[PDB]
């Protein structure tokens, strides 16, 4: 954000030694105001007219109103402000005066002031009393009714009373009001003539450098964060589509804050969010079902399943029930199955949000049902009074996609165990990730282990065995019986989110019970949305898989936090066969990196395995095996690069005799690309492994002596029998 | 159990490096067989695996003797992961690239005092290609060479 661009250094000092003389005149702040607004402040050579690279019809005159009283001659000027959204203040100077009359310097002041200005004091906040009353210093506060220096034609009005019955009106004279007085305070020579013809606005220009232009210095930089960040939507706003409890968020609202780490969420379903308030224990990993959206069970895990989302599936729902009951077979006395009994406020509330109606009731073997209904059309539902549970058949003229007809039966959801008593299955905290500071993590490790590492002579022994610490401690992720796989203060944090939302009201055991879905490997999913509880309270809910993957690069990843991505991020996941993309440096960093021996030998092994033909063949042809021995150099090349012993050399060193072994390669390559018939699969893995070598090559260079493009380097080399002087040359190649 | 994806590698680098194309690599070989493949066994522990069964030209180890004796050390380690997440830890920025700038950085907040004459160190004989910087590359290597 450099704000004064010099343009011409043409003329030696004077020129410079003129412009820096007119910059430390102008208060280091008013400038910060200018280089806040987006401004920037050109001082060219001779330009004078339109001549100026930025003169040129953009947003120039329309209505005149220029200097202090009035002129209007532009091509007689050298201060000019290209007032319209970044203001850009462009000026310029011939031969070598400016004082003896200043009253040249104070356009270069106005015209400044005609910047900070129409946003200053005087308006952006708006009008505000400070400056509404010291307008009205105009005839009414001192008997100082003197103001013939700023309103002689649009404020000889004294009769009329200056307040907010006529000020809005011509906002652009306090403004030639506001300069020209910010022109004399700041002037090189009439700093008093706003001390004596001015009451107070010499001692407002004053509390503005006391610190009026610290101000609003400040309110821009603020409002610089704030203005242009990522849209969020945080307190309650999203609070509410996170589905989340509030009087549960509010909760882990502590322990963000005690602990220090961000706590992200995926969505809740709504139709669980009360179910959560109200007591029903959630779905831990035991449990495959699906859950609903219609009917009293919405928001439960029937036990039925062509009575969840899945409503027609005559597989997902045949294979879906197929999953509880073995839900139950293999973990039984902890998962089960138990009766439907909707209380007192859900019905109210599956009411106003559309899933059921409430109307008519009947009378069967002695008992009162108000029935339930709900456009299902192949269900009907009622629910009983003594104890409300609920009941539901196929209607009369209809079956059950599977091939099921049955009368009035109790509706059974899934149910696991909770204090010896089997409680109603419902939507889990599915934690997205867990981002402890990593500051945190330092208070995990023991400190004799600590201690044991740093009290060590080797620097770089030091490092690696301090990362294996941050890995140990706080990346390594061991599977688990009950709680899913995790980390292992990811589990402890696990505990302190139940043991906080239970210490509250909660009655269904805990309610976060797996690790964070940044180790579901087996089935990863993508979720737009993403609830998150800064380590500070403030609630938030990120709109795109980018917001997410956005916000959490800003003020997590690049901020001190301890966070990683999914595994399968960017690779094909087993599960469920779905590519889920996620910005990854290392990757981002390829093309410019010659590869391993292995990520080399690798790649091949890989297309081996698809078109079924080698790089090289299993046969006689003595040119067969000489691409096989071929690639068995490049195996090398490669691997001689990544040499462990170049550190006893010297960077210029280093990058050089690398940028060689690279070559060499490149080499190699472009040999075998020139053989024989190496199928058209391996012709461009390897036409790929040269533009690394080359963007890998490009770089070492460009580090040092740069001119010589790789090309060019190349072709001088005498790659035919010997490789001796070779190397040789390649040396004053870059001197 | 080596997954399969674990043994085309392992076969397409075991044979790669079999000259006298028959089913078997010699010690000297071996070891070159394991190199390139990343790793890269000591001049003594390299006799353990392969001294440990001689049914063979006594000091010939073919590809079901070289595919079955790769659990020793590797359904064992499953360490690369965590390593490659250490980086992205350090790489600060986004960058891709460390820098002693970073490392520094992170590593005082781990909670340790590191003078900025030790990094611009520390950084250097992490280096191997001279680029002033440490690469995911390098930065594995340091880590798991031993
Ligand atoms: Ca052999
Ligand atoms: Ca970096
Ligand atoms: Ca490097
Ligand atoms: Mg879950």
């Amino acid at each position: 954000n450099n704000l004064v661009k010099t343009e011409f250094t043409n003329e030696t000092l004077d020129k410079i030694q003129q412009t820096q003389d007119l910059l430390k005149k102008i208060p280091k702040d008013v400038l910060e105001i200018y280089s806040e607004l987006g401004g920037e402040i050109y001082f060219t050579d001779i330009d004078l007219v339109e001549h100026k690279e930025l003169q040129d019809l953009s947003e120039e005159e329309k209505n005149s109103m220029n200097s202090r009283g009035e002129k209007v001659p532009f091509a007689s000027r050298f201060v000019f402000e290209k007032k319209r959204e970044t203001p850009k203040l462009i000026i310029n100077i011939k031969d070598y005066a400016i004082n003896s009359e200043q009253s040249k310097e104070v356009y270069y002041e106005i015209g400044k002031g005609i910047s900070l200005d129409i946003i200053s004091k005087d308006k952006s906040l708006d009008p505000e009393f400070l400056n509404l009353i010291k307008s009205l210093s105009d005839d009414s506060d001192s008997s100082d009714l003197l103001f013939s220096q700023k309103f002689k034609e649009k404020l000889e009005l004294n009769n009329k009373s200056i307040d907010i019955n006529f000020i809005k009106e011509n906002l652009t004279e306090f403004q030639h009001a506001f300069s020209l007085a910010f022109s004399y305070y700041f002037a090189p020579d009439h700093r008093t003539v706003l001390e004596l013809y001015a009451p107070d606005m010499f001692e407002y220009m004053n509390k503005l450098e006391k610190g009026g232009f610290e101000k609003i210095s400040e309110s821009l930089k603020k409002e610089g964060v704030e203005k242009d960040r990522i849209d969020v939507l945080k307190g309650e706003k999203a609070l509410k589509a996170s589905g989340l409890v509030p009087e549960h968020a509010d909760a882990f609202k502590k322990i963000a804050r005690e602990l220090n780490t961000y706590i992200l969420f995926r969505p809740v379903n709504k139709l669980a969010t009360n179910l959560i308030k109200s007591g029903v224990a959630t779905k831990g990993l035991n449990v495959h079902g699906k859950s609903s959206d219609w009917g009293p069970v919405a928001g439960y895990i029937p036990f039925d399943q062509d009575l969840s989302k899945k409503h027609g599936q005559q597989l997902a729902v045949e294979k879906g029930n197929l999953e509880n009951k073995k839900s139950i077979t293999e973990h039984e006395g902890e998962i089960g199955k138990i009766p439907l009994k909707l209380d007192h406020l859900r019905i109210e509330e599956l009411k106003e949000n559309g899933i059921i109606l409430k109307g008519k009731k009947e009378i069967d073997n002695g008992k009162k049902y108000y029935l339930l209904e709900s456009n299902n059309q192949v269900y009907e539902f009622r629910i009983s009074d003594e104890n409300n549970e609920v009941q539901y058949k196929t209607k009369e003229g209809k079956i059950t996609v599977l091939g099921e007809k049955f009368n009035w039966r109790n509706i059974e959801v899934m149910a696991k165990n909770v204090e010896g008593v089997l409680k109603p299955l419902t939507a889990d905290y599915d934690l997205f990730a867990l981002a402890p500071s990593l500051t945190e993590i330092k208070k995990q490790i023991p400190q004799k282990e600590w201690d044991k590492v740093v009290n060590t002579p080797n620097s770089l022994e030091k490092q690696k065995g301090v990362t294996n610490l941050l890995i140990k401690y706080g990346i390594e992720r061991k599977p688990d019986s009950t709680k899913g796989t995790l980390s292992n203060w990811q589990k402890q944090m696990l505990d302190r989110l139940n043991e906080a939302v239970k210490y509250t009201g909660y009655t269904g055991g805990d309610v976060v019970n797996h690790g964070t879905e940044q180790d579901n490997e087996e089935f990863p999913e993508k979720d737009n949305e993403i609830f998150i509880i800064n380590p500070e309270g403030e609630f938030i809910l990120t709109k795109n898989w980018e917001m997410t993957g956005r916000f959490i690069e800003k003020n997590i990843t690049g901020k001190d936090y301890l966070y990683y991505f999914n595994r399968s991020y960017n690779k094909i996941a087993p599960g469920n066969k779905a590519y889920i993309e996620w910005t990854d440096p290392i990757t981002k960093a390829k093309i410019n990196t010659i590869p391993t021996s292995a990520e080399f030998i690798k790649n091949l092994s890989s297309i081996r395995r698809s078109s079924n033909v080698g790089v090289y063949k299993d046969s006689g042809d003595k040119d067969e095996f000489a691409k096989k021995e071929s690639v068995k150099k490049i195996a090398g090349y490669l691997s001689d690069y990544y040499n462990s012993a170049n550190h006893i050399f010297s960077q210029e060193k280093k990058r050089k005799i690398s940028i060689f072994r690279g070559i060499q390669a490149y080499n190699e390559i472009e040999n075998v690309l020139k053989s024989k018939q190496i199928a058209p699969e391996y012709k461009n893995y390897f036409q790929y492994l040269k533009e690394r070598i080359t963007n890998q090559v490009q770089l070492l260079l460009t580090h040092q002596k740069s001119n010589i493009e790789f090309k060019l380097l190349y072709k001088q080399l005498n790659f035919t029998e010997n490789e001796t002087d070779n190397f040789e040359v390649f040396q004053k190649i870059i001197d | 159990a080596a997954t399969e994806e674990q043994i085309a590698e392992f076969k397409e680098a075991f044979s790669l490096f079999d000259k006298d194309g028959d089913g078997t690599i010699t010690t000297k070989e071996l070891g070159t067989v394991m190199r390139s493949l990343g790793q890269n066994p000591t001049e003594a522990e390299l006799q353990d695996m392969i001294n440990e069964v001689d049914a063979d030209g006594n000091g010939t180890i073919d590809f079901p003797e070289f595919l079955t004796m790769m659990a020793r050390k590797m359904k064992d380690t499953d360490s690369e992961e965590e390593i490659r997440e250490a980086f992205r830890v350090f790489d600060k920025d986004g960058n891709g690239y460390i820098s002693a700038a970073e490392l520094r950085h992170v590593m005082t907040n781990l909670g340790e005092k590191l003078t900025d004459e030790e990094v611009d160190e520390m950084i250097r004989e992490a280096d191997i290609d001279g680029d002033g910087q440490v690469n995911y590359e390098e930065f594995v290597q340091m880590m798991t060479a031993k």
